[PDB]
RNA sequence: UAAUUGCGAUAACGAACGAGACCUUAACCUACUAAAUAGUGGUGCUAGCAUUUGCUGGUUAUCCACUUCUUAGAGGGACUA
């Protein structure tokens, strides 16, 4: 029973669930490297939660995503949001809790909807 | 020649009212604090004078707000009452709800577990009384409150346990009630309150009660005689009451400040009011919690604006 | 820097790039200039952003506009024929594009010269269509600085479009060459053209 | 031995969810092996309605609605407690499918 | 303009005048209090009426008030 | 023509009904289309 | 060239047969001593900053 | 005051229906109580590539656990705090 975390991000309807196991450090989106995004310039989107609390936070876990609903954009946003998510959720259960918030405090200082989905939801027509 | 209280500064982490407050005597470095955030936070204190080290853990778990929480004489456990009609059994540690106790059929206000952490009570708004094993289970259904229950305390026994377990419970129907768990019945029955009672506290050799409540009346009863003491005025509405481990003190929260007072000698040693930053005089925050250390000295004490703030004993010139 | 190797490693360029503290690949945020008291919290980007792609929400309040990236403000004001309506990603390839010009322009330093061009091209004082009964003169009013970097960002946006129309030249060639020639005012350019008038016929109308 | 899957399809809440749970404990109460009362979403039919009776006045439109509540348990018995249970049962509102393969 | 209607307005001036003493300053338990006092047919309205009692309670911790 | 009131216009045919919207807008609650939004 | 640096202290209201420049009152930058009227064709906060030429002009009201 | 909506002054004082409101809907719920006609993870059966753990799959029942995502609710929740 490998330690694994399990965590969600949305973005206009699209989801992407993020499975954070211990292994020896690979990161995969759709059963594909993240190098290798669909968009070329929203990639680096999807490292800013890589970057943003360093490069080595990765060497102890895999982690995988699975992406479905919407377009490319809403997924890439749901992706970082969903690595974002499962990365604090390990060091929250796995780690320390210090360790957790100063991750937290690192992702809010930059992006506030790295940790909190889009609260933009489709405006009703009004009839 | 005083002893003095001092400011020792604030612990900030809550989103709601801090409504309960819990220390350890396994580890005078662990307090535990259930909030109207829905949440417990448990705290590894390291005292300086203006700010407090690490916050350790937050328990999410209870659907509408945490009222009352205890911890155990080791600290490894945490005991909360809510407002979804149940309550749960934590671990300090992890987070760990080990059970949850599902049998009220509205909000526990109450939560106290005896001297060997093997029974468990639980006092609601639904007028009932219940006592629990450590698992979960409802083995006693104690009625007789026509009003609320504010308040459920196992009282500390003097004699070892000699097989006597007795619990003392405040209702708003203005009366105090002490409870014989060896048969389940009730076997005292403290009337002299004029209004609501908030809070009831059992003094550390278990034979001194103190409740309080809308009136602002300290009533003190003799609970080993069963007959009643006297009566102290804290004018405004006390919303809880505490005993000190070591002193011979009684501090209460009312809704202007803290008032600490003394029974021998029968002075009031304190009243202990906060500075507050932008606010109206009938704006201002009160006290409605409050925890007494291990030693005697130090009094951490839950506002109403989300933060727990703590006084330290000294000794004037 | 320390290297960190995984099992999917993150290719060396962007460890290298991000841990030398540079925000882009080519660019830093760290050298940037403002000229005017009114411009520097009203342009104000501190936020190092590797795409200039923000899923900003500032159009729910006013003021807030002013502290959205200036480059994705920019970026965004590049989508304004009717034809390139709802491409972002057009937009902010073609900025990145123009950064890749003005930096083999012999200028050291692109993101201060958009900001210079930004602190040139917002026209201090305008006119209004005043009544005065009839025949209606023009009141020199004094235009806020929030629509003073409105009004600079629209100029250079719409001088370039206008300039990059029905020529071989790619927009990001003629919106690096307008934000040149108003990064420092030249009166070549579109925006600072228009500025001059604008405060022109504020000046004849007082 | 029969194993049956039943299938539930209502609009009110009220009227599907009293049939499913009197299925359930039921079931229960006389020892049988079961799934429980599992969920289709709530699927909701709406109609799109101008506005606009008369041709007086400009076009602006409206809309109908519909909420479709389906659920469904798996359950394993003889001939007649079936038979007498579906007699039973029987609800308005609430319509009610008993299937016997398993294929 | 948020105005209560009369129902939440008249039910808080009511509610005040005859049981002063168990209401504070604070909704949670004015509205466990609307539950426990009063039968509103609905929590919304109770809401309504409790919130209200709530900011009435709030002006006459202050001075006198016209009831 | 509409099953209710001989009415060549303002058909429903759909679903296999045929009302017309008129009569279909009346018979609507006892058919099960009830206004909800 | 005279750039005259502003800070609208007052915000006055809106002015205009149209209803959009803003009547403001605003305190001098470099001089502090000098307190100007004047119009913005723009959207305006208080406590803000302008870029005058004519700090002399005052402004009364507006058709 | 959005309002003949109220406070107040007052030869006026009541009381009815108008307005609101009743009604039907949305967005948060890692907290309930629950799933082969939704899905996730683990496990077996199995394929390929690396082989040093690894990577990408196949298996509408081989089993187990979850609902974090989907979904029927119950609650809550807002009261202009
Ligand atoms: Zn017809």
């Amino acid at each position: 029973a490998v330690p694994s975390v399990q965590t969600f991000g949305k973005k206009k309807s699209a989801t992407a669930v993020a499975h954070v196991k211990a292994g020896k450090g690979l990161i995969k989106v759709n059963g594909s490297p993240i190098t290798l995004v669909e968009p070329e310039i929203l990639r680096f989107k999807v490292y800013e939660p890589l970057l943003l609390v360093g490069l080595d936070k990765f060497s102890n876990i895999d982690i995988r995503v699975r992406v479905t609903g919407g377009g490319h954009v809403s997924q890439v946003y749901a992706i970082r949001q969903a690595i974002a998510k499962g990365l604090v959720a390990y060091h929250q259960k796995y780690v320390d809790e210090q360790s957790k918030n100063e991750l937290k405090k690192a992702f809010t200082s930059y992006d506030r909807t790295l940790l909190i989905a889009d609260s933009r939801r489709p405006e009703p027509k009004k009839f | 020649s005083n002893e003095v209280l001092v400011l020792r500064g604030t612990l900030e982490g809550h989103n709601g009212w801090v409504t309960s407050l819990a220390t350890s005597a396994g580890q005078p470095n662990l307090l535990l604090s259930a909030s109207r955030d829905k949440t417990l936070i448990s705290w590894k204190l390291t005292g300086d004078d203006q700010k407090f080290g690490v916050p350790v853990r937050s328990f999410k778990g209870h659907s509408h707000i945490v009222q009352d929480c205890t911890l155990t004489a080791d600290g490894a456990y945490a005991l909360s009452a809510s407002w979804d009609k149940t309550l749960r059994l934590w671990d300090v540690a992890t987070g760990e709800t080990y059970q949850r106790f599902v049998g009220h059929k509205s909000d526990v206000m109450s939560v106290d577990i005896d001297k060997k952490a093997s029974m468990i009570i639980s006092g609601s708004r639904d007028k009932t009384i219940k006592v629990w094993t450590i698992k979960g289970q409802c083995l006693a259904t104690l009625l007789g409150h026509n009003d609320w229950v504010s308040q459920v305390r196992v009282v500390p026994n003097e004699k070892a346990d000699d097989d006597s377990v007795t619990i003392i419970s405040a209702g708003n129907d203005k009366m105090v009630k002490a409870w014989n768990l060896n048969q389940f019945q009730i076997e005292a029955d403290f009337i002299g309150h004029n209004s609501n009672i908030n809070t009831l506290t059992a003094s550390p050799d278990g034979t001194l009660i103190a409740s309080a409540g809308k009136d602002g009346e300290i009533m003190l009863w003799n609970l080993a005689a069963k007959k009643a003491m006297y009566t102290l005025s804290a004018q405004d509405e006390v919303f809880s009451l505490a005993f000190s481990p070591n002193r011979y003190w009684l501090a209460a929260a009312t809704a202007t400040g803290i008032k600490v007072f003394s029974l021998d000698p029968q002075y009031l040693v304190d009243d202990l009011r906060p500075e507050f930053a932008g606010y109206s005089k009938a704006a201002e925050p009160h006290a409605v919690s409050l925890a007494w250390s291990a030693d005697g000295q130090t009094l951490f004490a839950g506002y109403t604006d989300n933060v727990i703030r703590v006084w330290q004993v000294m000794t004037a010139n | 820097f320390t290297p960190v190797v995984l099992a999917t490693p993150i290719p060396e360029e962007v460890q290298q790039a991000q841990t030398e503290i540079k925000l882009f690949n080519k660019w830093s945020f760290e050298e940037v200039e403002v000229k005017d008291a009114s411009l520097v919290d009203y342009v104000q980007v501190r936020q190092p952003i590797f795409v200039a792609h923000t899923a900003g929400r500032y159009a729910n309040k006013r003021f807030r506009k002013a502290q959205c990236p200036i480059i994705e403000r920019l970026t965004n004001s590049l989508m304004m024929n009717g034809r390139n309506n709802g491409k972002k990603l057009k937009a902010v390839r073609i900025i990145k594009h123009t950064l890749d010009i003005i930096n083999v322009l012999t200028d050291q330093n692109p993101i201060q010269v958009v900001v210079d061009a930004i602190t040139n091209t917002g026209p201090r004082e305008d006119t209004t269509r005043v009544g005065g009964g009839g025949a209606a003169r023009r009141q020199a009013v004094d235009v806020s600085p929030l629509r003073r970097v409105n009004q600079a960002i629209a100029l250079l946006t719409i001088g370039a479009r206008e300039a990059a129309f029905r020529n071989i030249k790619t927009i990001a060639e003629t919106l690096a060459e307008e934000l040149i020639n108003a990064a420092k005012g030249s009166s070549t350019s579109y925006a600072i053209k228009k500025k001059d008038e604008l405060e022109r016929v504020a000046k004849s109308n007082r | 031995i029969i194993k049956i899957r039943i299938t539930l399809t209502s609009t009110k809440v009220k009227q599907l969810e009293n049939v499913s749970s009197n299925i359930v404990k039921n079931a229960e109460q006389h020892n049988l092996v079961k799934k429980g009362p599992v969920r289709l979403p709530t699927k909701v039919l709406k109609i799109s309605t101008r506005k606009t009776p008369n041709g007086e006045g400009s076009k602006t439109w409206e809309t109908y609605e519909m909420r479709i509540h389906k659920r469904y348990i798996d359950l394993e018995a003889p001939v007649q407690i079936v038979k007498r249970i579906t007699q039973i049962t029987i609800e308005p509102g609430v319509d009610v499918e008993v299937v016997v393969a398993s294929n | 303009g948020r105005v209560r209607t009369k129902t939440v307005k008249r039910a808080s001036k009511a509610l005040i005048e005859r049981y002063y003493p168990k209401l504070t300053l604070d909704f949670q338990t004015n509205k466990r209090l609307c539950d426990e006092i009063a039968t509103i047919q609905s929590k919304r309205l109770r809401n309504k009426i409790a919130g209200y009692t709530t900011h009435l309670m709030k002006r006459i911790q202050k001075g006198p008030v016209r009831g | 023509q509409c099953r209710v009131c001989s009415s060549h216009t303002g058909l429903i045919r759909k679903y296999g009904l045929n009302i017309c919207r008129q009569c279909f807008r009346e018979k609507a609650n006892d058919i099960g289309f009830n206004k909800f939004r | 060239t005279p750039v005259t640096l502003a800070k609208v202290i007052k915000v006055l209201g809106r002015t205009g047969s149209r209803g959009g420049v803003t009547q403001v009152r605003v305190e001098f930058l470099e001089d502090t001593s000098r307190t100007i009227v004047r119009n913005v064709k723009g959207p305006v906060r208080e406590n803000d900053i302008l870029v005058l030429m004519e700090s002399e002009r005052e402004a009364r009201r507006l058709r």
